[PDB]
Protein backbone atom coordinates (compact mmCIF):
# COMPACT_ATOMS: atom_id res chain seq x y z
CA UNK A 1 0.00 0.00 0.00
CA UNK A 2 3.07 2.65 0.40
CA UNK A 3 5.71 2.82 3.04
CA UNK A 4 4.84 6.38 4.94
CA UNK A 5 2.95 9.68 4.36
CA UNK A 6 3.38 10.40 0.66
CA UNK A 7 4.27 6.86 -1.24
CA UNK A 8 0.76 5.82 0.93
CA UNK A 9 -1.76 9.21 -0.32
CA UNK A 10 0.08 8.81 -3.44
CA UNK A 11 -1.62 5.21 -4.51
CA UNK A 12 -4.20 6.37 -2.69
CA UNK A 13 -5.12 9.03 -4.54
CA UNK A 14 -4.89 6.11 -8.05
CA UNK A 15 -7.37 4.38 -5.45
CA UNK A 16 -9.33 8.02 -5.31
CA UNK A 17 -9.83 8.25 -9.02
CA UNK A 18 -10.18 4.75 -9.91
CA UNK A 19 -13.86 5.49 -7.34
CA UNK A 20 -14.10 8.49 -8.95
CA UNK A 21 -14.89 7.34 -11.89
CA UNK A 22 -16.26 4.17 -10.46
CA UNK A 23 -18.51 5.95 -8.31
CA UNK A 24 -19.13 8.61 -11.16
CA UNK A 25 -20.88 5.53 -13.03
CA UNK A 26 -23.33 4.23 -10.05
CA UNK A 27 -24.81 8.44 -9.51
CA UNK A 28 -26.56 8.87 -13.03
CA UNK A 29 -26.72 5.00 -13.17
CA UNK A 30 -30.17 4.82 -11.05
CA UNK A 31 -31.79 7.46 -13.18
CA UNK A 32 -34.40 7.32 -15.55
CA UNK A 33 -32.94 10.38 -17.68
CA UNK A 34 -29.58 8.79 -18.32
CA UNK A 35 -29.12 8.40 -22.03
CA UNK A 36 -29.71 11.87 -22.12
CA UNK A 37 -27.47 13.03 -18.59
CA UNK A 38 -23.89 11.00 -19.37
CA UNK A 39 -23.62 14.20 -21.61
CA UNK A 40 -23.14 16.41 -19.10
CA UNK A 41 -20.84 13.91 -17.26
CA UNK A 42 -18.97 12.97 -19.87
CA UNK A 43 -18.02 17.06 -20.41
CA UNK A 44 -16.69 17.28 -16.79
CA UNK A 45 -15.05 13.99 -16.79
CA UNK A 46 -12.08 15.21 -19.24
CA UNK A 47 -10.82 17.15 -16.50
CA UNK A 48 -10.70 14.01 -14.07
CA UNK A 49 -9.29 11.58 -17.16
CA UNK A 50 -6.51 14.86 -17.79
CA UNK A 51 -4.64 13.92 -14.31
CA UNK A 52 -4.76 10.64 -14.72
CA UNK A 53 -3.41 10.88 -18.60
CA UNK A 54 -0.20 12.92 -17.20
CA UNK A 55 0.57 10.71 -14.36
CA UNK A 56 0.40 8.00 -16.86
CA UNK A 57 3.21 10.18 -18.89
CA UNK A 58 7.15 8.84 -18.33
CA UNK A 59 6.08 5.96 -15.40
CA UNK A 60 5.23 2.66 -16.38
CA UNK A 61 2.77 2.36 -13.54
CA UNK A 62 0.68 5.31 -11.35
CA UNK A 63 2.84 6.00 -8.83
CA UNK A 64 6.47 4.96 -10.11
CA UNK A 65 8.40 2.61 -11.92
CA UNK A 66 7.39 -0.31 -10.04
CA UNK A 67 3.62 -1.36 -11.01
CA UNK A 68 1.04 -0.57 -8.37
CA UNK A 69 -2.44 -2.54 -7.89
CA UNK A 70 -3.52 1.30 -9.32
CA UNK A 71 -2.17 -0.23 -13.14
CA UNK A 72 -4.78 -3.17 -12.87
CA UNK A 73 -7.37 -0.50 -12.35
CA UNK A 74 -7.07 1.73 -14.75
CA UNK A 75 -7.40 -1.34 -17.06
CA UNK A 76 -10.66 -2.36 -15.72
CA UNK A 77 -11.98 1.43 -15.79
CA UNK A 78 -10.61 2.29 -19.74
CA UNK A 79 -12.38 -1.26 -20.65
CA UNK A 80 -15.20 -0.29 -18.87
CA UNK A 81 -15.27 3.68 -20.05
CA UNK A 82 -14.77 2.63 -22.96
CA UNK A 83 -18.79 0.72 -23.04
CA UNK A 84 -20.29 3.87 -21.75
CA UNK A 85 -18.27 5.90 -24.84
CA UNK A 86 -16.51 4.36 -27.36
CA UNK A 87 -14.55 7.25 -28.15
CA UNK A 88 -13.72 8.32 -24.01
CA UNK A 89 -10.12 6.69 -24.52
CA UNK A 90 -8.99 7.51 -27.97
CA UNK A 91 -7.88 10.84 -26.80
CA UNK A 92 -5.72 8.66 -24.21
CA UNK A 93 -3.31 6.28 -25.84
CA UNK A 94 -0.99 6.31 -22.84
CA UNK A 95 -4.25 4.64 -20.73
CA UNK A 96 -4.98 2.32 -24.02
CA UNK A 97 -1.88 1.54 -24.02
CA UNK A 98 -1.40 0.46 -19.94
CA UNK A 99 -4.56 -1.28 -20.31
CA UNK A 100 -2.36 -4.04 -22.92
CA UNK A 101 0.06 -3.79 -20.66
CA UNK A 102 -1.74 -5.12 -17.68
CA UNK A 103 -3.06 -7.81 -19.68
CA UNK A 104 0.34 -8.61 -21.25
CA UNK A 105 1.08 -9.63 -17.60
CA UNK A 106 1.20 -13.94 -17.38
CA UNK A 107 -0.62 -13.80 -14.12
CA UNK A 108 -3.43 -11.26 -15.33
CA UNK A 109 -3.83 -13.05 -18.89
CA UNK A 110 -4.04 -16.33 -17.53
CA UNK A 111 -6.80 -15.09 -15.28
CA UNK A 112 -9.00 -13.21 -17.99
CA UNK A 113 -8.70 -16.32 -20.00
CA UNK A 114 -10.03 -18.55 -17.27
CA UNK A 115 -13.40 -19.83 -15.27
CA UNK A 116 -13.00 -16.73 -12.38
CA UNK A 117 -13.09 -14.03 -14.75
CA UNK A 118 -16.81 -12.31 -15.07
CA UNK A 119 -17.32 -11.09 -18.98
CA UNK A 120 -20.42 -8.95 -18.25
CA UNK A 121 -22.32 -7.03 -16.69
CA UNK A 122 -20.79 -3.90 -15.30
CA UNK A 123 -23.18 -3.33 -12.67
CA UNK A 124 -26.28 -5.09 -10.89
CA UNK A 125 -28.07 -6.44 -13.48
CA UNK A 126 -31.10 -4.05 -11.79
CA UNK A 127 -28.69 -0.86 -12.85
CA UNK A 128 -29.63 1.76 -15.95
CA UNK A 129 -26.42 1.21 -16.88
CA UNK A 130 -24.19 -1.59 -17.68
CA UNK A 131 -27.12 -3.63 -16.21
CA UNK A 132 -29.17 -6.77 -18.34
CA UNK A 133 -28.32 -10.46 -18.74
CA UNK A 134 -28.94 -10.14 -22.56
CA UNK A 135 -25.23 -11.01 -23.99
CA UNK A 136 -25.49 -9.09 -26.86
CA UNK A 137 -27.54 -4.30 -30.10
CA UNK A 138 -27.92 -0.71 -31.58
CA UNK A 139 -31.58 -0.29 -30.84
CA UNK A 140 -31.10 1.57 -27.60
CA UNK A 141 -28.42 3.99 -28.79
CA UNK A 142 -30.23 4.22 -31.81
CA UNK A 143 -33.82 5.33 -30.00
CA UNK A 144 -31.27 7.64 -27.29
CA UNK A 145 -30.89 9.68 -30.25
CA UNK A 146 -33.67 9.95 -31.82
CA UNK A 147 -35.81 11.22 -28.65
CA UNK A 148 -32.72 13.54 -28.34
CA UNK A 149 -33.31 14.73 -31.91
CA UNK A 150 -37.03 15.33 -31.22
CA UNK A 151 -36.52 17.87 -28.12
CA UNK A 152 -34.15 19.86 -30.04
CA UNK A 153 -36.51 20.36 -32.76
CA UNK A 154 -36.27 23.65 -34.46
CA UNK A 155 -38.53 25.99 -36.40
CA UNK A 156 -37.22 29.21 -38.19
CA UNK A 157 -39.53 31.39 -37.20
CA UNK A 158 -39.84 34.84 -39.07
CA UNK A 159 -42.51 37.38 -39.04
CA UNK A 160 -44.00 38.98 -42.31
CA UNK A 161 -45.10 42.40 -42.91
CA UNK A 162 -48.33 41.73 -40.85
CA UNK A 163 -49.09 40.22 -37.60
CA UNK A 164 -48.47 36.25 -38.25
CA UNK A 165 -44.75 34.75 -38.10
CA UNK A 166 -44.05 32.25 -40.42
CA UNK A 167 -42.12 29.06 -40.08
CA UNK A 168 -39.19 29.11 -42.55
CA UNK A 169 -37.19 25.76 -43.89
CA UNK A 170 -40.26 23.23 -43.82
CA UNK A 171 -38.10 20.56 -45.59
CA UNK A 172 -35.35 19.76 -43.02
CA UNK A 173 -37.84 18.69 -40.55
CA UNK A 174 -39.87 17.35 -42.75
CA UNK A 175 -37.07 14.99 -44.25
CA UNK A 176 -36.33 13.59 -40.84
CA UNK A 177 -39.26 12.60 -39.51
CA UNK A 178 -40.46 10.42 -42.80
CA UNK A 179 -36.69 8.98 -42.36
CA UNK A 180 -37.08 8.76 -38.35
CA UNK A 181 -40.20 7.00 -39.06
CA UNK A 182 -38.76 4.90 -41.56
CA UNK A 183 -36.06 3.66 -39.19
CA UNK A 184 -38.70 2.03 -37.00
CA UNK A 185 -40.51 0.03 -39.44
CA UNK A 186 -36.87 -1.35 -40.19
CA UNK A 187 -36.69 -1.69 -36.05
CA UNK A 188 -39.26 -4.07 -36.60
CA UNK A 189 -37.43 -6.84 -38.98
CA UNK A 190 -34.88 -7.21 -36.04
CA UNK A 191 -34.64 -10.02 -33.02
CA UNK A 192 -33.98 -8.02 -30.27
CA UNK A 193 -36.41 -5.28 -30.16
CA UNK A 194 -39.56 -7.62 -29.00
CA UNK A 195 -39.95 -6.39 -25.62
CA UNK A 196 -38.08 -2.80 -25.87
CA UNK A 197 -40.45 -3.09 -28.99
CA UNK A 198 -43.27 -1.74 -27.34
CA UNK A 199 -42.18 1.64 -26.55
CA UNK A 200 -40.94 2.22 -29.79
CA UNK A 201 -44.37 1.52 -30.64
CA UNK A 202 -45.30 4.58 -28.84
CA UNK A 203 -42.68 6.75 -30.57
CA UNK A 204 -44.19 5.37 -33.83
CA UNK A 205 -47.93 6.76 -32.69
CA UNK A 206 -46.33 9.71 -31.72
CA UNK A 207 -44.57 10.26 -35.16
CA UNK A 208 -47.11 9.11 -36.97
CA UNK A 209 -49.20 11.25 -35.63
CA UNK A 210 -46.72 14.16 -35.81
CA UNK A 211 -46.49 13.61 -40.00
CA UNK A 212 -50.10 13.68 -40.17
CA UNK A 213 -49.82 17.54 -38.67
CA UNK A 214 -46.62 17.79 -41.35
CA UNK A 215 -49.07 17.24 -44.18
CA UNK A 216 -51.42 19.02 -43.55
CA UNK A 217 -49.78 22.61 -41.97
CA UNK A 218 -47.50 22.77 -44.86
CA UNK A 219 -50.36 23.54 -47.21
CA UNK A 220 -51.96 25.98 -44.90
CA UNK A 221 -48.61 28.01 -44.69
CA UNK A 222 -48.25 27.67 -48.33
CA UNK A 223 -51.93 28.17 -49.48
CA UNK A 224 -52.25 31.54 -47.04
CA UNK A 225 -49.30 33.44 -48.15
CA UNK A 226 -50.33 32.92 -51.81
CA UNK A 227 -53.79 34.12 -50.71
CA UNK A 228 -52.49 36.89 -48.84
CA UNK A 229 -50.71 38.53 -52.05
CA UNK A 230 -53.88 38.25 -53.63
CA UNK A 231 -56.73 39.47 -51.13
CA UNK A 232 -54.50 40.36 -47.78
CA UNK A 233 -53.16 44.09 -49.38
CA UNK A 234 -55.91 45.40 -51.78
CA UNK A 235 -59.22 47.66 -50.81
CA UNK A 236 -60.33 47.45 -54.19
CA UNK A 237 -60.10 43.71 -54.50
CA UNK A 238 -61.30 43.04 -51.04
CA UNK A 239 -64.56 45.41 -52.20
CA UNK A 240 -65.38 43.29 -55.12
CA UNK A 241 -65.25 40.01 -53.36
CA UNK A 242 -67.20 40.47 -49.88
CA UNK A 243 -68.07 37.14 -48.85
CA UNK A 244 -64.10 36.11 -49.20
CA UNK A 245 -62.40 38.26 -47.40
CA UNK A 246 -65.25 38.15 -44.57
CA UNK A 247 -64.07 34.09 -44.62
CA UNK A 248 -60.20 35.06 -45.20
CA UNK A 249 -60.17 37.27 -41.55
CA UNK A 250 -62.44 34.38 -39.67
CA UNK A 251 -59.41 32.14 -40.32
CA UNK A 252 -56.65 34.35 -40.17
CA UNK A 253 -57.80 35.10 -36.92
CA UNK A 254 -58.03 31.37 -35.79
CA UNK A 255 -54.37 30.68 -37.44
CA UNK A 256 -52.63 33.49 -35.82
CA UNK A 257 -53.66 32.33 -32.12
CA UNK A 258 -52.99 28.61 -33.35
CA UNK A 259 -48.79 29.57 -34.43
CA UNK A 260 -48.30 31.44 -31.64
CA UNK A 261 -49.62 28.59 -29.05
CA UNK A 262 -47.33 26.60 -30.92
CA UNK A 263 -44.35 27.94 -31.29
CA UNK A 264 -44.29 29.24 -27.54
CA UNK A 265 -44.18 25.30 -26.81
CA UNK A 266 -40.89 25.22 -27.97
CA UNK A 267 -40.93 22.14 -28.85
CA UNK A 268 -41.89 20.88 -32.64
CA UNK A 269 -43.19 17.50 -31.05
CA UNK A 270 -44.95 19.12 -28.03
CA UNK A 271 -47.39 20.48 -30.96
CA UNK A 272 -49.33 16.76 -31.17
CA UNK A 273 -50.13 16.88 -27.78
CA UNK A 274 -52.22 20.59 -28.36
CA UNK A 275 -55.75 20.02 -28.45
CA UNK A 276 -57.57 19.82 -31.93
CA UNK A 277 -54.67 20.67 -34.27
CA UNK A 278 -54.74 18.01 -36.88
CA UNK A 279 -58.59 18.83 -36.84
CA UNK A 280 -58.18 22.76 -36.88
CA UNK A 281 -55.60 22.50 -39.72
CA UNK A 282 -57.96 20.14 -42.13
CA UNK A 283 -60.96 22.52 -41.38
CA UNK A 284 -58.41 25.55 -42.04
CA UNK A 285 -57.20 24.12 -45.44
CA UNK A 286 -60.77 23.03 -46.53
CA UNK A 287 -61.52 26.80 -45.94
CA UNK A 288 -58.76 28.10 -47.44
CA UNK A 289 -59.31 25.76 -50.62
CA UNK A 290 -62.84 27.37 -50.90
CA UNK A 291 -61.83 31.01 -51.31
CA UNK A 292 -58.94 30.14 -53.55
CA UNK A 293 -61.64 27.80 -55.67
CA UNK A 294 -64.16 31.08 -55.63
CA UNK A 295 -61.38 33.33 -57.08
CA UNK A 296 -60.48 31.07 -59.34
CA UNK A 297 -64.42 31.15 -60.73
CA UNK A 298 -64.58 35.05 -60.23
CA UNK A 299 -61.70 35.04 -62.79
CA UNK A 300 -62.47 32.77 -65.61
CA UNK A 301 -66.26 34.13 -65.30
CA UNK A 302 -64.34 37.84 -65.75
CA UNK A 303 -62.49 36.12 -69.02
CA UNK A 304 -65.39 34.73 -70.45
CA UNK A 305 -67.46 38.14 -70.20
CA UNK A 306 -64.53 39.94 -72.32
CA UNK A 307 -62.34 36.88 -74.03
CA UNK A 308 -59.61 39.29 -74.54
CA UNK A 309 -58.40 38.33 -70.55
CA UNK A 310 -57.92 35.19 -71.44
CA UNK A 311 -54.59 36.42 -73.17
CA UNK A 312 -53.87 38.73 -70.37
CA UNK A 313 -53.34 35.82 -67.22
CA UNK B 1 -39.16 -23.78 -58.00
CA UNK B 2 -42.30 -22.83 -55.99
CA UNK B 3 -41.51 -19.76 -56.14
CA UNK B 4 -41.60 -19.51 -59.32
CA UNK B 5 -37.71 -20.82 -60.28
CA UNK B 6 -37.76 -21.72 -64.46
CA UNK B 7 -37.85 -25.99 -65.27
CA UNK B 8 -34.56 -25.38 -67.24
CA UNK B 9 -31.63 -27.20 -65.92
CA UNK B 10 -29.35 -23.98 -67.01
CA UNK B 11 -31.95 -22.32 -64.38
CA UNK B 12 -31.62 -24.45 -61.36
CA UNK B 13 -27.74 -24.81 -61.84
CA UNK B 14 -27.82 -20.90 -61.49
CA UNK B 15 -29.62 -20.45 -58.63
CA UNK B 16 -27.68 -23.43 -56.96
CA UNK B 17 -24.68 -20.84 -57.63
CA UNK B 18 -26.58 -17.72 -56.11
CA UNK B 19 -27.50 -19.53 -52.47
CA UNK B 20 -25.14 -22.78 -51.99
CA UNK B 21 -21.66 -20.50 -51.81
CA UNK B 22 -22.65 -16.55 -50.09
CA UNK B 23 -18.92 -15.91 -49.13
CA UNK B 24 -19.57 -13.24 -51.84
CA UNK B 25 -22.36 -11.12 -52.57
CA UNK B 26 -24.09 -12.30 -55.96
CA UNK B 27 -24.63 -10.55 -59.08
CA UNK B 28 -28.03 -11.81 -61.04
CA UNK B 29 -28.50 -10.54 -64.62
CA UNK B 30 -32.17 -10.81 -65.72
CA UNK B 31 -33.52 -9.09 -68.58
CA UNK B 32 -37.21 -10.40 -67.39
CA UNK B 33 -37.24 -9.44 -63.40
CA UNK B 34 -38.82 -12.30 -62.75
CA UNK B 35 -35.71 -13.56 -60.68
CA UNK B 36 -36.32 -10.16 -58.40
CA UNK B 37 -39.81 -12.05 -56.97
CA UNK B 38 -38.10 -15.41 -57.00
CA UNK B 39 -35.94 -14.32 -54.05
CA UNK B 40 -38.67 -12.24 -52.68
CA UNK B 41 -41.39 -15.69 -52.07
CA UNK B 42 -37.74 -17.10 -50.65
CA UNK B 43 -37.20 -14.81 -47.62
CA UNK B 44 -40.85 -12.99 -47.14
CA UNK B 45 -41.45 -10.58 -44.78
CA UNK B 46 -37.49 -9.67 -44.06
CA UNK B 47 -37.27 -8.84 -48.10
CA UNK B 48 -36.45 -5.38 -48.31
CA UNK B 49 -35.83 -3.87 -51.77
CA UNK B 50 -33.61 -0.75 -52.97
CA UNK B 51 -32.42 0.63 -55.72
CA UNK B 52 -28.54 2.47 -56.45
CA UNK B 53 -31.11 5.41 -58.19
CA UNK B 54 -33.65 6.62 -55.34
CA UNK B 55 -32.43 8.82 -53.44
CA UNK B 56 -32.89 7.53 -49.89
CA UNK B 57 -31.17 4.54 -50.67
CA UNK B 58 -27.85 6.06 -48.51
CA UNK B 59 -30.08 5.73 -45.67
CA UNK B 60 -32.18 3.20 -46.15
CA UNK B 61 -29.18 0.03 -46.49
CA UNK B 62 -27.64 1.57 -43.22
CA UNK B 63 -31.10 0.49 -41.44
CA UNK B 64 -31.16 -2.78 -43.70
CA UNK B 65 -27.64 -3.32 -42.43
CA UNK B 66 -28.70 -2.75 -38.32
CA UNK B 67 -31.56 -5.04 -38.63
CA UNK B 68 -30.71 -8.09 -40.42
CA UNK B 69 -32.85 -7.21 -43.39
CA UNK B 70 -32.35 -9.28 -46.51
CA UNK B 71 -31.91 -6.46 -49.35
CA UNK B 72 -31.71 -6.76 -53.43
CA UNK B 73 -30.69 -3.64 -55.06
CA UNK B 74 -32.40 -3.32 -57.80
CA UNK B 75 -29.77 -0.90 -60.42
CA UNK B 76 -26.46 -2.87 -60.47
CA UNK B 77 -25.61 -1.33 -63.66
CA UNK B 78 -25.21 1.90 -61.43
CA UNK B 79 -23.00 1.49 -58.21
CA UNK C 1 -0.29 28.56 5.89
CA UNK C 2 -2.23 26.49 3.58
CA UNK C 3 -5.19 28.17 1.47
CA UNK C 4 -8.06 26.64 1.59
CA UNK C 5 -11.58 26.78 -0.90
CA UNK C 6 -14.69 25.32 -0.06
CA UNK C 7 -17.79 26.55 0.47
CA UNK C 8 -19.22 28.78 3.70
CA UNK C 9 -20.83 25.57 4.96
CA UNK C 10 -19.86 22.51 6.98
CA UNK C 11 -20.27 20.68 3.74
CA UNK C 12 -16.88 18.89 2.26
CA UNK C 13 -14.34 20.74 4.89
CA UNK C 14 -15.79 20.21 7.98
CA UNK C 15 -13.24 17.18 9.27
CA UNK C 16 -10.00 18.63 7.65
CA UNK C 17 -10.91 22.25 9.13
CA UNK C 18 -11.27 20.28 12.88
CA UNK C 19 -8.26 18.34 12.67
CA UNK C 20 -6.11 21.46 10.77
CA UNK C 21 -7.75 23.48 14.31
CA UNK C 22 -6.33 20.31 15.93
CA UNK C 23 -2.76 20.69 15.37
CA UNK C 24 -3.28 24.60 16.30
CA UNK C 25 -1.94 25.07 12.37
CA UNK C 26 -3.15 28.22 11.14
CA UNK C 27 -4.40 28.85 7.19
CA UNK C 28 -6.52 31.00 4.74
CA UNK C 29 -9.56 30.85 3.24
CA UNK C 30 -11.95 30.82 -0.28
CA UNK C 31 -15.28 30.90 0.90
CA UNK C 32 -17.97 30.47 -1.71
CA UNK C 33 -21.19 31.39 -0.46
CA UNK C 34 -24.70 29.39 -2.05
CA UNK C 35 -25.79 32.00 -4.72
CA UNK C 36 -21.69 32.95 -5.28
CA UNK C 37 -22.08 30.41 -7.45
CA UNK C 38 -20.48 32.68 -10.56
CA UNK C 39 -17.59 33.90 -8.14
CA UNK C 40 -16.43 30.31 -7.96
CA UNK C 41 -16.65 29.36 -11.71
CA UNK C 42 -14.53 32.37 -11.87
CA UNK C 43 -12.00 31.17 -9.89
CA UNK C 44 -12.74 27.28 -10.47
CA UNK C 45 -9.85 27.24 -13.50
CA UNK C 46 -7.40 30.19 -12.17
CA UNK C 47 -6.43 28.00 -8.74
CA UNK C 48 -3.95 25.33 -10.94
CA UNK C 49 -5.77 22.25 -8.41
CA UNK C 50 -5.33 18.79 -9.45
CA UNK C 51 -9.33 18.21 -9.68
CA UNK C 52 -10.62 21.41 -9.78
CA UNK C 53 -13.64 21.66 -7.46
CA UNK C 54 -14.68 22.01 -3.73
CA UNK C 55 -12.73 21.64 -1.77
CA UNK C 56 -9.18 22.39 -2.35
CA UNK C 57 -6.22 23.25 -0.47
CA UNK C 58 -2.85 24.30 -1.66
CA UNK C 59 0.30 24.68 0.92
CA UNK C 60 3.97 24.03 0.02
CA UNK C 61 3.04 23.33 -3.82
CA UNK C 62 0.94 20.64 -2.94
CA UNK C 63 -2.29 21.19 -4.98
CA UNK C 64 -5.16 18.81 -3.30
CA UNK C 65 -8.85 18.12 -3.86
CA UNK C 66 -11.32 15.28 -2.74
CA UNK C 67 -11.44 15.98 0.85
CA UNK C 68 -9.65 12.52 2.23
CA UNK C 69 -6.18 13.17 -0.12
CA UNK C 70 -6.27 16.58 1.32
CA UNK C 71 -6.70 15.51 5.38
CA UNK C 72 -4.77 12.70 5.18
CA UNK C 73 -1.77 15.43 3.47
CA UNK C 74 -2.09 17.46 6.41
CA UNK C 75 -2.03 14.98 8.83
CA UNK C 76 0.62 12.59 7.07
CA UNK C 77 2.97 15.75 6.95
CA UNK C 78 2.98 15.97 10.53
CA UNK C 79 3.33 12.28 11.24
CA UNK C 80 -0.55 11.02 11.87
CA UNK C 81 -0.93 8.08 9.93
CA UNK C 82 0.22 5.31 12.21
CA UNK C 83 3.17 3.72 14.27
CA UNK C 84 2.99 0.56 11.73
CA UNK C 85 1.31 -1.49 8.98
CA UNK C 86 -1.51 -2.63 11.35
CA UNK C 87 -2.30 0.52 12.87
CA UNK C 88 -1.76 2.58 9.93
CA UNK C 89 -4.09 0.45 7.79
CA UNK C 90 -6.46 0.83 10.77
CA UNK C 91 -6.53 4.09 10.45
CA UNK C 92 -7.69 4.14 7.26
CA UNK C 93 -10.16 1.76 7.58
CA UNK C 94 -11.26 4.22 9.87
CA UNK C 95 -11.31 6.95 6.96
CA UNK C 96 -13.50 4.18 4.91
CA UNK C 97 -16.23 3.86 7.50
CA UNK C 98 -16.28 7.65 8.46
CA UNK C 99 -17.40 7.78 4.90
CA UNK C 100 -19.74 5.18 4.75
CA UNK C 101 -21.37 7.44 6.99
CA UNK C 102 -21.01 10.79 5.06
CA UNK C 103 -21.35 9.40 1.80
CA UNK C 104 -24.87 7.58 3.42
CA UNK C 105 -26.12 10.95 4.27
CA UNK C 106 -25.99 12.90 0.29
CA UNK C 107 -27.08 9.51 -1.50
CA UNK C 108 -30.50 9.59 0.41
CA UNK C 109 -30.57 13.37 1.23
CA UNK C 110 -30.74 14.91 -2.57
CA UNK C 111 -33.95 12.51 -2.88
CA UNK C 112 -37.23 13.52 -3.13
CA UNK C 113 -38.03 10.87 -1.72
CA UNK C 114 -36.71 11.68 1.97
CA UNK C 115 -39.56 11.70 4.35
CA UNK C 116 -38.97 7.51 3.86
CA UNK C 117 -35.52 7.11 2.76
CA UNK C 118 -33.74 8.54 5.74
CA UNK C 119 -35.54 6.17 7.72
CA UNK C 120 -33.63 3.00 5.89
CA UNK C 121 -29.98 5.26 6.19
CA UNK C 122 -30.53 5.45 10.37
CA UNK C 123 -31.48 1.52 10.44
CA UNK C 124 -28.20 0.86 8.71
CA UNK C 125 -26.46 4.27 10.99
CA UNK C 126 -26.94 1.84 13.65
CA UNK C 127 -24.84 -0.70 12.58
CA UNK C 128 -21.99 1.72 12.04
CA UNK C 129 -22.39 3.25 14.93
CA UNK C 130 -22.02 0.00 17.27
CA UNK C 131 -18.68 -0.90 15.94
CA UNK C 132 -17.87 2.74 17.83
CA UNK C 133 -19.78 1.83 20.83
CA UNK C 134 -17.81 -1.46 21.22
CA UNK C 135 -14.65 -0.06 20.22
CA UNK C 136 -15.10 2.49 23.20
CA UNK C 137 -15.11 -0.02 25.60
CA UNK C 138 -12.09 -0.07 27.04
CA UNK C 139 -10.70 2.57 25.01
CA UNK C 140 -10.93 6.59 25.71
CA UNK C 141 -11.37 7.36 22.45
CA UNK C 142 -11.87 5.28 18.98
CA UNK C 143 -8.45 3.67 17.63
CA UNK C 144 -6.94 3.99 21.24
CA UNK C 145 -5.46 6.51 23.94
CA UNK C 146 -5.55 9.60 21.10
CA UNK C 147 -7.99 11.08 19.62
CA UNK C 148 -7.76 10.64 15.68
CA UNK C 149 -8.79 12.35 12.12
CA UNK C 150 -11.40 9.70 11.47
CA UNK C 151 -13.09 11.42 14.73
CA UNK C 152 -13.41 14.47 13.50
CA UNK C 153 -14.94 13.27 10.27
CA UNK C 154 -17.37 11.22 12.53
CA UNK C 155 -17.83 14.28 14.23
CA UNK C 156 -19.07 16.01 10.57
CA UNK C 157 -21.57 12.68 9.77
CA UNK C 158 -23.22 12.92 13.20
CA UNK C 159 -23.65 16.60 12.81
Amino acid sequence: LGGCPKERAEISMLEGAVLDIRYGVSRIAYSKDFETLKVDFLSKLPEMLKMFEDRLCHKTYLNGDHVTHPDFMLYDALDVVLYMDPMCLDAFPKLVCFKKRIEAIPQIDKYLKSSKYIAWPLQGWQATFGGGDHPPFVIEKSLNRIKKFWKEAQYEVIEHSSGLKLVREWDVLEQACKEDLEELVSMKASNYYKIFEQDCLDLESKLTKLSEIQVNWVEVQFYWLDLYGILGENLDIQNFLPLETSKFKSLTSEYKMITTRAFQLDTTIEVIHIPNFDTTLKLTIDSLKMIKSSLSTFLERQRRQFPRFYFLG
Amino acid sequence: LECGLDKNDYFLENMSIVMNSQDAVPFLLDPSSHMITVISNYYGNKTVLLSFLEEGFVKRLENAIRFGSVVIIQDGEFF
Amino acid sequence: SPILGYWKIKGLVQPTRLLLEYLEEKYEEHLYERDEGDKWRNKKFELGLEFPNLPYYIDGDVKLTQSMAIIRYIADKHNMLGGCPKERAEISMLEGAVLDIRYGVSRIAYSKDFETLKVDFLSKLPEMLKMFEDRLCHKTYLNGDHVTHPDFMLYDALD
